[PDB]
């Protein structure tokens, strides 16, 4: 779902744009990951697990 | 001679008349061209507003 800004008057005089950020925007392999790299943005481990 | 003379002036009148017919059609097509210009503008603007 790439974003096409028209830039010039004629055909193809345009570009592409993309973007992604949300809760699950931690370290991204192809998906974020499973038990890691998703919660770290979404659910911190700072419950007790550092103790 | 006279036949071809008066016939010739009449033919010239006929020609001018043809010109003015062309003037009408040309004005219609002028305006059509303005429309199509506006259309193209809306197409370009539509192009970026695909995003």
């Amino acid at each position: 779902k790439n974003l096409v800004f028209q830039i010039g008057a004629n055909a193809t005089q345009q570009i592409s744009v993309n973007i992604e950020d949300m809760g699950a925007d931690a370290l991204g392999i192809k998906e974020a990951d499973g038990s890691i790299a998703a919660l770290h943005s979404v659910n911190d481990l700072d419950v007790t697990k550092f103790a | 001679m006279r036949g071809q003379i008066r016939g010739l002036e009449m033919a010239s009148k006929n020609s001018q008349d043809g010109i003015s017919l062309i003037q009408t059609a040309e004005g219609a097509l002028t305006e059509t061209r303005a429309i199509l210009q506006r259309v193209r503008e809306l197409v370009v603007q539509a192009g970026n507003t695909g995003t």
